RNA sequence: CCUCCGAACGGUAAGA
């Protein structure tokens, strides 16, 4: 349960990445409905990876027992 | 004081400038190889006697059917460091593909030596160029030697040479 | 004058002949240099939260060494023994100097498949660059194979012995973006397996380069486990990198020892098998503490796992942990300049320099003066 | 309708009237970082104490003191400017331990500065001078003549 | 408790952008690397797997996968000065350009990985494809040229050139080297 | 501080204000190995800098609308050479507007 | 020419024009006219240190706005 | 031509 309830709130390679800002290197204000909102070295071609980063299956949403159970 | 000319680094047109120089130089690359692509006949007459020039062909094609290159390779090892005799394999230094650097020979059992002994110095060295203690934190040395033509490395006999001449001096 | 906020120096005064060039040289170096100046400056960047071209990719350490035994299918991609040459000093002469054939290992850790392709030399005729050469044809080999596999075989995290070759498996394995690519903090010792008489004869005497599956864990699938087995595996090879010939002996407990040609390791029972791993973590440890001059029994359970798994970090003398009382008479000023004399306790302006020029330290010199006039230079 | 706005050359133009990165960087601690230079640097948007703490069960008063790291950080990054008695006119203070003056209270910058000179680094920054020092006049002193 | 957002917003924020690199001509005012080398998979301990080539996969399927385009950018650089007679290789670096929109590069580059590595089929027809119109056509007429004359570049030729009035002679000197291919006897009979 | 972008550490505001740089804020100075050298940008009997201000960035609205039509009209016609040769736009024919 | 508050927080506080290149001296003498303070009974202050009458504002780096605190003498 | 030059506080480390 200890596992499992720290994988689901760990921090994740793509949120990890979101965190980070490069220095220096402007970008572009994307989504227009809240500035500041920017991801991080997700695909700002800063210092990242080559590959585009995975999602992990942890973090997938999920539905309550009690929610499950009236559906 | 009198302040001295200053040019404004900025980033973005920094990155713009790139782009545009990019794209000049792209534009000149597409219309010199329209020039190159432009002197070959891009034909890549009839139809019966294009049949006839076939039975030709097949007429035609049925008569005709009818140690050296270890040289100037640096080694990051004491030459000293090999006992006489022992074949010791030399494994290519991890590099990074991003980085231009002379490749470098190292054998991994010497470097684990070296670093045991490096190890047994510090823990032994308990607490000349100016500042010489800062000089591994300034400029990062491993003794290197480079493989001369042939990949053969003939250098011991001149440190014997020195080492005769200083026990005559000292006779 | 120091300024730390923006690491500016500069001195007004009294210069006498050769202080002025020295002095700019020593600040020069000082200010690059500086245990306590590099302290402020990391301190201030972790203050700052401002770091310097690392992003961190997953490491393979010792702690998370556990999650290694998962369920899923894990690669070990290994080029360190892709370029490899020979040379002996012959006590008369030069330095003889042979390229012999490379290899790449693409071992499993699940199933033991240790999937082998040998280098000729040929490949290595005219290239002005080994090191990119060797990286990017060990990728092209790796990514050639990946494919070969159907989707069930596939590995799920590929794990690289070498750092550099980070970045060409993520360049050719574009097309495949579920395998994360991993590096590795602790130096598995997987350039000893050439280090098995089958593998060198089969190398040193081959030509036109070709690809070739082997199996380490010879009949032990049968017997033990799968991380059991990389496990037995992981101490042979550490002790054939530490040895070679010591353990050798050790794998051969007797002279009959049925190595078959058809596998590579001795056909050897468990319980003999805990001895022999016994031994042979008692010739790792005894290794470890002849190089390091450590006691192996003062070694603690942690210490003896970094042995066997990987390396130890060290600690230079640069490095400095600046993060009874002797009372000192000093005159000083008080907050409004008086001029008083105090006696102080606090230890932090009391380090004696005592160099060259002390009564004490020209005598500890003067000791052994006599051994001193043996070579007189006349 | 799509982004019916740019602001590259807004900006652009911005950082050119700031005098470029050079002409900003000197209002920061960026050359008390002592980085060769700008280029491969990268932030951190939250630390890893701050991201952890971001879910853990805690009271009010105490997500009210961790909402004020961002701040702290700020403030400290623009410090040399902040700090400058141009600006806060005013008498100035100086911390106990270390030879920084505080041209007015600004708590958010005194308890960072704190933090970056605990365990008498001031002292300990003189003291590592003057043995630097003292070494290399003593390298020196046949030349010298000391 | 606050349980952060799913990964898979950051991943549909990011995903959102990498747009496209053509559009249908129907939308009004308002509406990649080598595979060269497999090896087949099958007593003693030595295998030697015979090793087959299909040598790429000519359809363009991955687009926008990548992260730091810059950094890749440099490493194709560093490939295709260290092997640069590896023809995908310089496919992956034409596509890799072409993906970002910056078409007239990765022409270039698969201008210079034609020129550099001749001996191989998949440059040529992804060449084609890059190179628009009659410079595709001389593209075709180069790599028929050379490469020799039994391949499918020249169901790309009577594809890509004209009507029937060059189809036909395109299908006619295709067929005049090596007449032994259905398909082009097949194409010119129609 | 305010108008330095969020990247470079300040909170990069956007400015509708006509907010002044004093010439003292403009300089700098960096050390070498032969000393200090002192920089600045507003060397000379400049005009005092402002800030750029926010309103000369956006096109307005009617020139905008003429721009949208004009450049739809462009692309009709491309979309129709499109058409005409058996090709998609290429990105590169709409890369002006 | 610079301009400086020398300011007295009991009260006296007092802005004064001054040059770059005047004295700790000179600074005083203004302070003097515009206090009532003889020049040679005013000590300028920052915090504890005394700011010394022959050393020019400009090494003092005494800039355009700072305060000095002011003491008598 | 433009001459109206303001101030104090919100600035206490808590201890020994």
């Amino acid at each position: 349960r200890y596992r499992k309830m720290k994988e689901r709130l760990g921090l994740t390679e793509i949120r990890k990445q979101a965190n980070r800002m490069s220095f220096g290197e402007i970008e572009e204000d994307a989504y227009q409905e809240d500035l500041g909102f920017s991801l991080g070295h997700l695909g700002k071609s800063g210092s990242g990876r080559v590959r585009q980063t995975q999602v992990n299956e942890a973090t997938k949403a999920r539905i309550s027992k009690t929610l499950q159970r009236t559906l | 004081e009198e302040p001295v000319t200053a040019d404004v680094i900025n980033p973005m047109a920094l990155r713009q400038r790139e782009e545009l120089r990019e794209k000049l130089a792209a534009a000149k690359e597409k219309r010199l190889l329209n020039q190159k692509l432009g002197k070959i006949k891009t034909l890549g007459d009839d139809t019966a006697a294009w049949i006839e020039r076939s039975r030709q062909l097949q007429k035609e094609k049925d008569l005709a059917e009818k140690a050296r290159d270890l040289q100037g390779l640096t080694v990051e090892h004491a030459i000293d460091s090999f006992r006489e005799g022992e074949t010791m394999i030399l494994t290519l230094k991890d590099k990074g593909v991003l980085q231009e650097e002379e490749d470098v020979l190292v054998n991994v059992n010497l470097v684990d030596k070296e670093r045991a002994e490096k190890n047994v110095e510090l823990r032994k060295k308990k607490p000349r160029s100016i500042l010489s203690k800062y000089d591994e934190e300034l400029e990062g040395r491993p003794h290197s030697f480079r493989l001369e033509q042939g990949g053969t490395a003939d250098g011991l006999r001149e440190r014997e040479l020195e080492e005769i001449r200083a026990k005559l001096r000292l006779q | 004058a120091i300024d730390l906020a923006y690491n500016l120096h500069s001195a007004y005064g009294n210069w006498f002949p050769g202080s002025k060039p020295l002095i700019q040289q020593a600040m020069a170096k000082i200010m690059k240099a500086n245990p306590a100046l590099y302290v402020l400056r990391e301190r201030i960047r972790k203050g700052l939260q401002l770091y310097s071209s690392e992003p961190t990719e997953p490491y393979l350490s010792s702690q998370n060494y556990g999650e290694l035994f998962s369920n899923q299918i894990i690669w070990f991609v290994d080029d360190t023994n892709v370029y490899r040459v020979t040379i002996h000093k012959t006590f008369e002469g030069n330095l003889t100097t042979k390229p012999i054939n490379g290899a790449i290992f693409i071992f499993n850790p699940r199933t033991g498949q240790l999937f082998l392709k040998i280098i000729h030399t040929s490949v290595w005729a005219g290239q002005k660059r080994l090191g990119q050469l060797a990286k990017w044809k060990t990728a092209e080999e790796v990514a050639a194979l990946i494919r070969s596999l159907p989707v069930e075989e596939q590995p799920k995290q590929i794990i690289v012995t070498r750092k550099g070759m980070l970045d060409p498996l993520e360049v050719h394995l574009l097309d495949f973006p579920n395998i994360v690519i991993k590096g590795s903090e602790l130096q598995l010792p997987f350039q000893a397996c050439l280090k098995v008489e089958k593998f060198g004869d089969l190398i040193l005497k081959a030509t036109e380069p070709q690809m070739v599956l082997f199996n380490l864990y010879d009949d032990w699938l049968k017997t033990i486990s799968s991380y059991t087995a990389f496990s037995r595996l992981i101490l042979i090879l550490r002790a054939l990198h530490v040895n070679n010939d010591r353990a050798k002996v050790i794998l051969k407990p007797d002279k009959t020892t049925i190595t078959e040609p058809h596998h590579i390791w001795p056909t050897l029972t468990d319980e003999e098998w805990i001895k022999v791993e016994v031994q042979l973590k008692d010739l790792i440890l005894a290794d470890y503490g002849k190089k390091n001059n450590v006691n192996v029994a003062s070694l603690t359970q942690s210490e003896i796992r970094d042995i066997i798994l990987g390396m130890e970090i060290s600690a230079p003398s640069q490095q400095r942990q600046q993060i009874q009382l002797t009372a000192t008479q000093t005159r000083t000023v008080n907050k409004h300049g008086d001029e008083i004399i105090t006696s102080t306790t606090s230890n932090y302006e009391t380090q004696t320099f005592s160099s060259k020029t002390e009564w004490r330290v020209r005598a500890i010199s003067a000791a052994n003066l006599h051994l001193r006039t043996n070579h007189i230079y006349v | 309708d799509g982004k019916l706005w740019n602001l590259n050359n807004y900006r652009t133009d911005m950082i050119q009237a700031l005098g470029g990165v050079e002409g900003i960087l000197e209002h920061t601690l960026f050359k008390g970082t002592y980085f060769p230079t700008w280029e491969g640097l990268f932030w951190e948007k939250a630390s890893g104490f701050e991201e952890s703490m971001k879910w853990k069960k805690l009271t009010n008063a105490q997500r009210s003191g961790l909402n004020q790291i961002p701040n702290r950080r700020f403030t400290l990054w623009w410090s040399p400017t902040i700090n400058r008695a141009n600006v806060y006119v005013g008498f100035q203070v100086q911390l106990d331990l270390t030879g920084i003056f505080m041209h007015g209270k600004i708590p958010t910058l005194k308890i960072s500065l704190i933090q970056i000179f605990r365990a008498h680094l001031w002292q300990k920054i003189h003291e590592s001078i003057v043995m630097d020092l003292c070494q290399v006049f003593d390298q020196e002193l046949d030349a010298l003549e000391i | 408790k606050l349980t952060p957002v799913p990964d898979s917003f950051f991943a549909k924020h990011l995903q959102t952008g990498e747009n496209h690199t053509s559009v249908d001509p129907r939308q009004t005012q308002f509406g990649r690397n080598t595979l060269m080398d497999m090896r087949l998979s099958q007593q003693t301990v030595v295998d030697p797997k015979g090793y087959l080539t299909d040598l790429n996969s000519m359809i363009p399927t991955h687009g926008g996968d990548i992260n730091d385009i810059k950094k890749a950018r440099l490493l194709l650089k560093s490939v295709r000065e260290t092997n640069p007679h590896h023809p995908p290789a310089w496919i992956a670096s034409a596509r890799l350009e072409e993906v970002t929109g910056k078409l007239q590069v990765a022409r270039n580059l698969i201008m210079k990985g034609t020129e550099m590595c001749p001996k191989s089929e998949d440059v040529w027809l992804e060449a084609a494809r890059l190179q628009p119109g009659d410079t595709a056509k001389a593209v075709v007429a180069q790599a028929v040229r050379h490469l020799p004359q039994s391949v499918r570049i020249y169901i790309r030729a009577a594809e890509l050139e004209t009507d029937i009035r060059a189809k036909k002679r395109v299908l006619r000197k295709a067929l005049e080297h090596v007449p032994n291919s259905v398909r082009l006897w097949k194409a010119a009979v129609e | 501080v305010f108008y330095t972008p969020k990247e470079l550490g300040g909170l990069g505001m956007l400015s509708m204000g006509h907010v002044l740089i004093p010439q003292s804020d403009l300089r700098w100075s960096k050390q070498t190995d032969v000393g200090i050298t002192h920089f600045r940008s507003g060397m000379s009997h400049e005009e005092d800098q402002l800030i750029p201000n926010l309103y000369r960035y956006i096109q307005p609205w009617e020139s905008e609308f003429i721009d949208s039509q004009r450049v739809w009209a462009e692309y009709a016609l491309k979309r129709q050479e499109a058409i005409a040769q058996n090709r998609r736009l290429t990105l590169e024919d709409l890369e002006d507007s | 020419m610079i301009e400086v508050v020398c300011n007295d927080r009991l009260g006296k506080k007092v802005r004064v024009k001054c040059n770059t290149d005047d004295t700790i001296g000179d600074l005083k003498k203004l302070i003097a006219a515009q206090t009532g303070t003889r020049w040679n009974k005013i000590v300028l202050k920052k915090w504890y240190t005394i700011f010394k009458d022959h050393v020019s504002l400009g090494d003092y780096e005494i800039h355009d706005g700072m305060n000095l605190e002011l003491y008598y003498q």
